[PDB]
RNA sequence: UUACUUUGAAAAAAUUAGAGUGUUCAAAGCAGGCCUUUGCUCGAAUAUAUUAGCAUGGAAUAAUAGAAUAGGACGUUAUGGUUCU
RNA sequence: CGGCACCUUACGAGAAAUCAAAGUCUUUGGGUUCUGGGGGGAGUAUGGUCGCAAGGCUGAAACUUAAAGGAAUUGACGGAAG
């Protein structure tokens, strides 16, 4: 039967969308349908911040970030946990889950 | 395209009282959808309508009482003789006592039973109970 | 089977029927 | 809607219920006659004159003032054009479509656009030939086109 | 003032052949023309026909607000001369 | 028709517009649009307060026409309302549904508190939804306070009113009450005040 | 809405109705009076203009044809007839 | 519905809803009749003397039992100008 | 100009439906019945056929033609001119 | 006004999943084109036709078989998650 009324992709009034590689695998997956994550990482670890800020030569000096969006294909993503399987009635909820 | 304006009026008709509602809106009007609709009003399935004038086709404004079951059109209007009036009710209403089927004759527009009672016949038209 | 697979494996066995028959011209 | 689109627009024009002159109109059945026959001897179509009427003279319709169409009082003054104006500006976008694609022969919605344009213009011709606004023998060459869209 | 139309008749099937009738001719046509001509000072704004449950139908007729001064006494007069000369109920009206 | 005597007086439009009755909510659903008399350029939406108070006459006079005084049962699941409701049930004699309401209540016969009201009157369509499903069950009309946004499913006859209103909930009902009383005829006339404040009827805190 | 007057409708609605689906379709453009600052002559413009139209007296554009409705340039006004 | 002789052999002669006059099956039981009391001039309720109305289940589910109720009453004068007929 | 529809005429007999008729009943048959007859005497109905053709009434419904370079209609006893019987 | 969609409900539809259309369908008739008649054999053979070829379009029968299949429920299992 139909698991899902958007076919699990985000294409609508569109023919085709240019593909993405898996950042995992590299599998070639479209665009819309891969499990994207956008990822604003520290550079240094935070045990690490005290004791490069002492050792730094400069007064006031902000450690950057290191800013990175993720692809994955399904596979790689249900693999590394990214996603999971939801239940029929959870499938529908689209609100981002309220961890943040 | 618009094939039928007696089809879209009797469906408007039929949608407004199966929702119940006591008024319909229908455009565009004609002779023929004016006349069904006397019949119609004659025999009591609706309450006063009204024709508005736009310069146009125009426009029509049914009330309903809520005694219609069903109203609609046979597409394509076929020709119909007097011995086929039997089997165009016997397939069309729920009893032998109440429901018209209407006719175009040149005699003009009736219903069956004012049909037998001049012993006209023509095309069906529609029906209504 | 695939049937992907059982289709190709026809039109491998159609074009040996065609050559086959191409010989006797 | 929208015989060669998938388009659904209705956007039209909206003709007023009167029927009559407005009582503001001070222009005359003949001072718009002569202003609509100038403008056709200064080469322009119907649609341009009435738009040059009610944007510039207040003449809201030609019909409510006049009392006959454009179009009917050109035709009655023999200023009337031999090719009707809408099938000469589609033969005439066919010809520069045609020439584009002879010089841009890799394109292929134009190669689309230049077959639904004549099919429309067949369509047309086929109208005016049963309604004997054009000879009978009347027939669109793509040889030939280029003459009558001079 | 009422102008005089000549009115021709819907010719029969069996009937001889004759010039076309302009529809200028027909009985709707020139029943429109003398209404507008019964309030010629105002302008007709509107047109409804009213189908009653017991098979008369009524006219109505909406008028402008501009002018409404000079038919405004004159309703009544204009409703029985139009009934005579036609046979059709009009009730006019300005929305005001 | 009704006497004059019926009309919205100064006094009352005073306490309802005094206590904030008139307050509706930002979003308006089309059954409630004819409740609207204008939205504030904000977005509250302004109760027509008279047709509030008509619809209150009307509710109290189908409340009048019921025989048995204990077969109305009067429901609440707002923390607001449960006193008002508690008041309400204990100057008329009607049956009070305070708080939770089990569900089956009107349909599950073998229920410690089964009742059979020929009436249900409700503080709000959606924290009460269970009980409209079952007067629905059951052939129960519904009389409800509804705001602008409150659905109006199985609601046959509403009572335009603010239902997130402390003082709302308290002074619709004191006046729902005094109608009901009066039509039934323990309060003299029309004119005499009440014993009962208004103050009563509505919902405490713990700290006060 | 099960009873409703469909005969006379709001006149707010119905002036939020669009130009076409009203009972009776009428425009909602009109015909202006231009007094341009420089002289004194009547000219009658279309609201929704799509010409540059020019006075008589002086070649003094009088408004720019737009997507909708004409812009009547600084100085001028205008009055619906 | 009656016999040759005229006699009603019809048992039950249903109610009909009053918004909408369909008729009022055995089995629909989210149908409702309201009974509002009638009021003399004094301001009392008078004993055991009623307005009555039926409606529907359909009416009720669609959520247009408020505003017919609003109708009928406007009609019948238990309400004044709440009920608009132009909208 | 039609189309359509009403009515009429037509569609062999046999067959079907169907009226009459105690083949002892019936399937059937088209017989038969009368006070007993140098004879008297009800019958053997009728419907239906159906596309095509024929005649007829009606002009709704659905087509078709008409007066736009007027090549238009009436002048019945309109004014003349060219002819033909 | 036009689009791409979405959220809630189910008057209504449906075997159900579900559906603002897959509704207005035994209360069956708005206009129109195409396709199917249990599963296989089989998109096979043959003939035709297009193609440089690969192949495309059209397209059977003999024979064989009582099911094949759709949606959903409970359980069992999973080198799937909590
Ligand atoms: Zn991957």
């Amino acid at each position: 039967p139909k698991k899902r009324a958007s076919n699990g992709r985000n294409k609508k009034g569109r023919g085709h969308v240019k593909p993405v590689r898996c950042l995992n695998c590299a599998r070639c997956v479209p665009k819309d349908k891969a499990i994207k994550r956008v990822t604003i990482r520290n550079m240094v670890e935070a045990a690490a911040v005290r004791d490069l800020s002492e050792a730094s030569v400069y007064a006031e000096y902000a450690l950057p970030k290191l800013y990175n969006k993720l692809h994955y294909c399904v596979s790689c993503a249900i693999h590394a946990r990214i996603v999971r399987v939801r239940s029929r009635t959870d499938r529908k909820i689209r609100t981002p889950p309220q961890r943040k | 395209t618009r094939t039928s304006v007696l089809a879209d009026a009797l469906n408007a008709i039929n949608n407004a009282e199966k929702t119940g509602k006591r008024q319909v809106l229908i455009r565009p009007s004609s002779k023929v959808i004016i006349k069904f609709l006397t019949v119609m009003q004659k025999h009591g399935y609706i309450g006063e309508f009204e024709y508005i004038d736009d310069h146009r086709s125009g426009k029509i404004v049914v009330q309903l009482n809520g005694r219609l079951n069903k109203c609609g059109v046979i597409q394509p209007r076929f020709n119909v003789k007097i011995n086929d009036i039997e089997r165009w009710t016997d397939n069309l209403l729920p009893a032998r006592q109440f429901g018209y089927v209407i006719l175009t004759t040149s005699a003009g527009i009736m219903d069956h039973e004012e049909a037998r009672r001049k012993h006209v016949s023509g095309k069906i038209l529609g029906f209504v109970y | 089977m695939r049937d992907k697979w059982r289709k190709k494996r026809v039109r491998r066995l159609k074009r040996k029927r065609r050559k086959v028959r191409a010989r006797s011209k | 809607g929208r015989m060669h689109s998938s388009g659904k627009g209705i956007s039209s024009s909206a003709l007023p219920y009167s029927r009559n002159a407005p009582s503001w109109f001070k222009l005359s059945s003949d001072d718009v006659v002569e202003q609509i026959i100038k403008y056709a001897r200064k080469g322009l179509t119907p649609s341009q004159i009435g738009v040059i009427l009610r944007d510039a003279h207040g003449v809201s319709q030609a019909k409510v003032v006049t009392g006959n169409k454009i179009l009917r009082i050109l035709k009655s003054n023999g200023l009337a054009p031999e090719i009707p104006e809408d099938l000469y500006y589609l033969i005439k976008k066919a010809v520069s479509v045609r020439k584009h694609l002879e010089k841009n022969r890799k394109d292929k919605d134009s190669k689309f656009r230049l077959i639904l344009i004549e099919s429309r213009i067949h369509r047309l011709a086929r109208y005016y030939r049963t309604v004997a606004v054009l000879p009978p023998n009347w027939k669109y060459e793509s040889a030939t086109a280029s003459a009558l869209v001079a | 003032f009422l102008a005089e139309r000549r009115i021709l008749p819907k010719p029969a099937r069996k009937a001889r052949k004759q010039q076309k009738r302009p529809r200028s001719r027909t009985l709707t046509a020139v029943h429109d023309k003398i209404l507008e001509d019964l309030v010629f000072p105002t302008e007709i704004i509107g047109k409804r026909v009213r189908y009653l449950v017991g098979g008369n139908k009524i006219q109505k007729v909406l008028l402008d607000s501009k002018d409404s001064t000079a038919v405004d006494y004159k309703l009544d007069s204009f409703q029985q001369l139009y009934s005579k000369l036609t046979g059709k109920q009009v009730v006019f009206e300005i929305p005001g | 028709s009704l006497p004059a005597s019926f009309d919205l007086t100064p006094e009352d439009a005073k306490l309802l517009l005094a206590a904030n009755v008139h307050l509706g909510a930002k979003n308006v659903q089309v059954h409630n649009k004819p409740y609207v008399y204008k939205t504030r350029p904000d977005g509250m939406n302004i109760i027509n307060i008279g047709k509030t108070w008509e619809k209150i006459v009307l509710a109290a006079r189908i409340i009048a026409a019921v025989p048995n005084a204990s077969d109305v049962a009067v429901c609440s699941s707002r923390t607001f309302g449960q006193r008002a409701v508690l008041k309400f049930a204990a100057h008329t004699g009607a049956t009070a549904i305070a708080g939770r309401f089990t569900p089956g209540n009107f349909t599950n016969y073998i229920t410690r508190s089964f009742k059979e009201p020929r009436l249900v009157v409700v503080t709000d369509p959606r924290t009460d939804a269970q009980a409209i499903k079952e007067s629905s069950y059951v052939n129960i009309p519904v009389i409800a306070l509804t705001d602008m946004d409150s659905p109006s499913e199985y609601v046959d006859v509403a009572i335009p009113c603010n239902n997130k209103g402390k003082h709302s909930i308290g002074l619709i009902w004191w006046l729902l009450a005094r109608e009901v009383l009066r039509l039934r005829g323990i309060i003299p006339d029309r004119t005499t005040e009440w014993s009962v404040m208004p103050d009563l009827y509505f919902y405490r805190d713990p700290e006060e | 809405v099960l009873v409703q007057d469909l005969l006379h409708p709001s006149p707010a609605t119905e002036a939020k109705q669009h130009k076409l689906k009203t009972l009776v379709q009428q425009p909602r453009s009109f015909f202006m009076d231009v007094k341009c600052q420089g002289c004194l002559n009547i000219t009658t413009v279309f609201s929704h203009a799509q010409t540059a139209v020019t006075c008589d007296s002086c070649s003094t554009v009088l408004c720019t044809p737009t997507g909708g409705k004409a812009k009547l340039t600084e100085g001028c006004s205008f009055r619906r007839k | 519905m009656e016999n040759d002789k005229g006699q009603l052999v019809e048992l039950y002669v249903p109610r009909k809803c009053s918004a909408t006059n369909r008729i009022i099956k055995a089995k629909d039981h989210a149908s409702v009749q309201i009974s509002i009391a009638k009021v003399d001039e004094d301001g009392r309720a008078i004993a055991g003397e009623n307005i009555t109305y039926a409606l529907s289940g359909y009416v009720r589910g669609r959520g247009e039992a408020d505003d017919s109720l609003n109708r009928l009453a406007q009609q019948d004068g238990l309400l004044k100008n709440v009920w608009s007929y132009s909208r």
